[PDB]
C-alpha cells in the first residue's frame, strides 16, 4: 500500500515542516536593514543598532 | 576635486568599482559642514564592503 502508514507519516512530517519554518523565519529581517546579527553590528553603532 | 559640479536638476552620478574604498582620503580636504550618514555609521565604513 502506498500510504497505509500515513498517520505516522503525517506525524513525522508536521514536526519537520514546523521546524523548517522556524529556521526559515530566522533569515527573515523583521523591519531591519539586515537579518544577520553580525551584519547590523558591523554597519551601525550600538545606540543605532539597538 | 573635479573643480566643476553640475546643477541640481542635471546632477552627475559617478559609478565606482574594482578598487579599495579607502575613506581616509576624504578627511584631508577641509573641515566639512555635514556628514549625516543613513543606514550605516560614519566610523565603521572602513571594514564594510559594497
Ligand atoms: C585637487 O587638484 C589640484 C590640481 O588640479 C591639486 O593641486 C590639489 O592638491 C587637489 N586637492 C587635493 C585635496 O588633493
Amino acid at each position: 500500500t502506498p500510504s497505509a502508514l500515513g498517520k505516522l507519516q503525517d506525524v513525522v512530517n508536521h514536526n519537520a515542516q514546523a521546524l523548517n519554518t522556524l529556521v526559515k523565519q530566522l533569515s527573515s529581517k523583521f523591519g531591519a536593514i539586515s537579518s544577520v546579527l553580525n551584519d547590523i553590528l558591523s554597519r551601525l553603532d550600538p545606540p543605532e543598532a539597538e | 576635486n573635479a573643480t566643476t559640479f553640475a546643477s541640481v536638476y542635471a546632477w552627475n552620478r559617478k559609478r565606482i568599482s574594482n578598487c579599495v574604498a579607502d575613506y581616509s582620503v576624504i578627511y584631508n580636504f577641509a573641515p566639512f559642514f555635514a556628514f549625516k550618514c543613513y543606514g550605516v555609521s560614519p566610523t565603521k565604513l572602513n571594514d564594510l564592503c559594497f
